[PDB]
């Protein structure tokens, strides 16, 4: 089988910027070579074919070249709506192959977020469990420390978070953090706070409620 | 325009096969070659094989020949691809991409994949909560959202106010909890309005679970 190497796995750069990234065959494959976007949850997209022609919808921004076994995939400004994995893939012999795609994210200015604290619902008390959420939102780097306090007291274990994928206009990112505890867990306290700490932060922000 | 729709996802236990399809319109169906292609997490895109739909000829990579049987059905402009002996390695997506036309060897159109789970464990409709606005901070923004708690396979889809509410909307990916169930929020931030209804449209696929929640403060 042809085996397709992309270089770099991921990379960062600002909006304008040139990104640049590679694709090399283990074989000559003449110029039948594509390359796809593929942004999270969703199909990839062919962007380019033959190398360097454009499919429909494609803004010539994105640029292709390359022969034999070497080939260069060009974004000429870097857009906020460009954040997506990028694949070569080869159709030259059966079996068509794929690299293992390039993950291109955007740098941009430190953004804090913005903090929000949710109690459990009625609904759900009356299930036997208790979710208390925090929402980080809208904030760059990626990076951020959220704390759960019970009753001015620390809390592990009992949390999960999630981060959206960089955002497709202002390219940040946002964050949940829930706090699982059993009804009975939940009833005992009164005291609920979610501290967080981030680089856009000037002192830790704390959002808290009174159950 | 050239449309490619894929069958929904799907729990399987492991020994069972599952067909998944994908109907072709806007164009003369046996005149592109229909791929089906893999993306198992980990591992990649990868080509498990074609048809040209006029003559029914497959070609298979050699890796997935043993596991994958793909058909086409001309009357009904529908590919087919068949996962035999299933195993926990098959969780994956599974796309459906059409080949260009002759001086177009790339995959032009592509379906929307089906998640193809594999476990034993039972598809399960979520529930839903509201995670309703603070009564305080009331700068302009303010946040609202849902809890789509316990549910499997994975995916789950949430619009707000019917899809009409796009705007600082964020849908969490969802996390795996350790009891095996999924959960993720739905949020949107708004300039503390409420005066606006906002309702979570949520769509669980895999148990034909639909459920509308209004978040009131």
């Amino acid at each position: 089988d042809i085996q397709m190497t992309q270089s770099p796995s991921s990379l960062s750069a600002s909006v304008g910027d040139r990104v640049t990234i590679t694709c090399r065959a283990s074989q000559d494959i003449s110029n039948y070579l594509n390359w796809y976007q593929q942004k999270p949850g969703k199909a990839p997209k062919l962007l380019i074919y033959y190398t360097s022609r454009l499919h429909s919808g494609v803004p010539s921004r994105f640029s292709g070249s390359g022969s034999g076994t070497d080939f260069t995939f060009t974004i000429s400004s870097l857009q906020p709506e460009d954040i997506a994995t990028y694949f070569c893939q080869q159709g030259n012999t059966r079996p068509w192959t794929f690299g293992g795609g390039t993950k291109v994210e955007i740098k941009r200015t430190v953004a804090a977020p913005s903090v929000f604290i949710f109690p459990p619902s009625d609904e759900q008390l009356k299930s036997g469990t208790a979710s208390v959420v925090c929402l980080l939102n809208n904030f760059y780097p990626r990076e951020a420390k959220v704390q759960w306090k019970v009753d001015n007291a620390l809390q592990s274990g009992n949390s999960q978070e999630s981060v959206t994928e960089q955002d497709s206009k202002d390219s940040t990112y946002s964050l949940s953090s829930t706090l699982t505890l059993s009804k009975a867990d939940y009833e005992k306290h009164k005291v609920y706070a979610c501290e967080v700490t981030h680089q856009g932060l000037s002192s830790p922000v704390t959002k808290s409620f009174n159950r | 325009q050239v449309q490619l729709v894929q069958s929904g996802a799907e729990v399987k236990k492991p020994g069972s096969s599952v067909k998944v399809s994908c109907k072709a319109s806007g164009y003369t169906f046996s005149d592109y070659v229909i791929n089906w292609v893999r993306q198992a997490p980990g591992q990649g895109l990868e080509w498990m094989g074609e048809i040209y739909p006029g003559s029914g000829t497959n070609y298979y990579n050699e890796k997935f020949k043993a596991k994958a049987t793909i058909t086409a059905d001309k009357s009904t402009s529908t590919a087919y691809m068949e996962l035999s002996s299933l195993r926990s390695e098959d969780t994956a997506v599974y796309y459906c991409a059409r080949r260009g036309r002759y001086g177009l060897y790339a995959m032009d159109y592509w379906g929307q994949g089906t998640t193809v789970t594999v476990s034993s464990a039972s598809t399960k409709g979520p529930s839903v909560f509201p995670l309703a606005p603070s009564s305080k901070s009331t700068g302009g923004t303010a946040a609202l959202g849902c809890l789509v708690k316990d549910y499997f396979p994975e995916p789950v889809t949430v619009s707000w106010n019917s899809g009409a509410l796009t705007g600082g909307v964020h849908t969490f990916p969802a996390v795996l909890q350790s009891s095996g169930l999924y959960s993720l929020s739905s949020v949107v931030t708004v300039p503390s309005s409420s005066t606006q209804t906002y309702i979570c449209n949520v769509n669980h696929k895999p148990s034909n679970t639909k459920v509308d929640k209004r978040v009131e403060p």
